[PDB]
């Protein structure tokens, strides 16, 4: 539901982005959660952790909130680029 | 309650309107 | 045979209140 | 070669009225008008015919059994015995048969919905050289028969009506490459800033200017390349062929009088070469029978305008009123860039002047009764107008609640575009004049026709 909340909020038009400090605390928790036996056990576990998100539309709440910020170098896009 | 047999039911009333007052009363009165 | 010649007689010619009453005088 | 579905085609019937041929096309209007008529394309060298009200799209082609089955519930190639569904290329309404009267012939006009057997027409051959089943060929002459009315698409003596008598119907393919030009589109005359025409409050806007900013975005800068070709008119557009420039917002054809002045003169004042134009590669074949070869890209374009009747180069001089006129050599500024418009921008523009021509027939038609009593003006249309407001309410219908949030914001965005392209053209001012002219009475005139005075006002 939460990833759908940021996807619906990005699809509307406001001719800029608001600051929206819920986005800057859930597109930050969502990115701080991501010798041959280990190099495939710490790899096949990472593919599971990024499957919590990209199976839940989170490859669209970072593909739209770049499209909606037209050229804004604000602190919003510098926190949904750590989710992409 | 059939298929397109109602279509011919409309052709016999729309190509020829009723106008039956010339027929039903005036012909048998002599 | 119901669905035939009425499918033909559309394309043939044969108001008609004027004809049925004026034939009494003729 | 053979027609398929998703093809653009026109219907056309021919009449020899006192040793004079007329290859006149079937054409319906839509958006306020629910009836078809004829469009003369025989005199295409002296009077321009309309194109966007006569091109059709073959949506589907089924068998008769499957059609009655569904009614009981790539691209195919059409067969002489399939039943088709034709939709209007502009209005998006399907051509069907109507239960009205204008005998036992029924009238032919568009309609909204597709269900029921009204919107279906079974093709038929009309000569011994063809028969049942085989594939349709281009340029054939054929018959169309309704499914519901069980009649022929007849031309009468000019009531076009579904009758029990036959009439031939020549068909002609029109269209079928993204970014390239296609014959008949509307587009933008980009500079590097676009070509415009003055605003409202009238000069009859007959000048031509270059302006800049969001005025190119609005509904003033729209021009339609109406190509003189009949068949394959929606081919790609190549260098060298002539095409009249039509204004879209007011319907006045660009006709250069380099002797006199730059004029957007009115409809029947378009000859062959007095209004033709072409595009040159520099600034110094003959025919393709098909959809054309890919000539002109959109962003990668520097296109040079040249008249046919003169052969000079329209270039601007030294509000923003750099009015451009024909020069013998010009400068390096005639490398015009191009960009096409969208399909709702083309939709909004056409419905403006389709109504602007109608409301003026209800302003001055009601200013005819602004005297004491003339009573000879029958040009006060009521059923032609009181229908036309119901479409413009439904055109601006706000989107419903129960819809997808990716679909509402599509519908709500296209709604706000329709409200902006009516703002600039003064439609808001144009209705308030009509509320003035009807607020003279208290419930009028001959009160048999205009008894719907309140419902028009409401």
């Amino acid at each position: 539901q939460l990833i759908l909340l940021f996807s619906r909020t990005a699809l509307t038009e406001k001719c800029k982005l608001e600051e929206d400090f819920l986005y800057m605390a859930y597109a930050d928790i969502m990115a701080k959660s991501c010798s041959f036996e280990e190099k495939e056990m710490e790899k096949q576990k990472l593919l599971y952790q990024q499957a919590r998100l990209h199976d839940r539309g989170a490859a669209e709440m970072v593909l739209q909130t770049i499209s909606a910020s037209k050229g804004e170098t604000g602190p919003m896009v510098a926190a949904t680029l750590k989710l992409g | 309650a059939k298929g397109e047999a109602i279509r011919i039911r409309s052709i016999l009333r729309s190509l020829i309107p009723l106008g039956d007052l010339v027929g039903v009363i005036s012909i048998a009165f002599q | 045979n119901a669905n035939v010649v009425v499918r033909l007689l559309i394309r043939r010619p044969e108001g008609l209140l004027a004809a049925m009453e004026e034939a009494i005088k003729i | 070669q053979f027609l398929r579905t998703d093809d653009e085609v026109v219907l056309q019937c021919t009449a020899t009225i006192h040793k004079e041929q007329q290859k006149l096309c079937l054409a319906a209007e839509g958006f306020g008008n629910r009836l078809c008529f004829l469009e003369s394309t025989s005199n295409s060298k002296n009077v321009p015919p309309d194109l966007s009200i006569c091109t059709f799209v073959l949506e589907q082609s089924l068998s008769v059994r499957a059609l009655q089955e569904m009614l009981a519930n790539g691209h195919r190639t059409l067969l002489y015995g399939h039943a088709i569904l034709l939709r209007h290329s502009y209005s998006g309404m399907y051509l069907c048969c109507l239960s009205t009267s204008r005998k036992l012939a029924f009238d032919v006009g568009l309609q909204e919905d597709t269900t029921g057997e009204a919107c279906w027409w079974t093709i038929h051959p009309a000569s011994k050289q063809r028969s049942e089943g085989e594939k349709v060929r281009v340029g054939d002459d054929l018959i169309l028969v309704s499914v519901s009315s069980e009649r022929y698409l007849h031309l009468s003596y000019l009531h076009v009506d579904a009758a029990f008598q036959q009439t031939l119907w020549s068909v002609a393919p029109i269209s079928s490459a993204q970014g390239y030009l296609i014959g008949g589109d509307v587009l933008r005359l980009l500079h590097g800033e676009c070509l415009t025409v003055p605003s409202g409050e009238h000069e009859q806007r007959r000048t031509v200017h270059y302006e800049g900013g969001a005025v190119s975005v609005h509904a003033r800068s729209l021009w339609r390349l109406e190509t003189l070709r009949v068949a394959w008119s929606g081919s790609h557009i190549r260098w060298g062929q002539p095409f009249r420039l039509r204004h879209v917002t007011t319907g006045k054809y660009l006709s250069l009088m380099e002797d006199k002045s730059l004029l957007l003169m009115d409809k029947e004042k378009a000859d062959v070469k007095s209004t033709a134009f072409t595009f040159r590669s520099s600034k110094e074949r003959k025919e393709v029978d098909g959809m054309g070869t890919s000539e002109i890209k959109y962003g990668d374009s520097v296109c040079f305008i040249q008249h046919i009747g003169t052969g000079l180069w329209l270039t601007y001089q030294s509000s923003i009123q750099r009015k451009a006129i024909m020069h013998h050599e010009g400068h390096m500024d005639d490398g015009l860039n191009l960009s096409r418009s969208q399909h709702e921008e083309s939709r909004t523009a056409r419905v403006i002047r389709s109504t602007v021509f109608l409301f003026n027939r209800f302003i001055r038609g009601l200013d005819a009764l602004s005297k004491k009593a003339k009573a000879s003006t029958v040009d006060l249309p009521i059923e032609s107008v009181s229908l036309s407001l119901q479409d413009l309410i439904g055109y601006f219908h706000p989107p419903d609640e129960h819809l997808e949030h990716e679909d509402k914001q599509n519908r709500l965005r296209a709604l706000k575009n329709r409200q902006n392209l009516f703002q600039e053209e003064g439609m808001i001012n144009l209705v308030l004049e009509c509320i003035d002219r009807l607020h003279v009475y208290s419930s009028v005139a001959g009160r048999e026709a205009g008894e719907s005075w309140k419902s028009i006002l409401n």
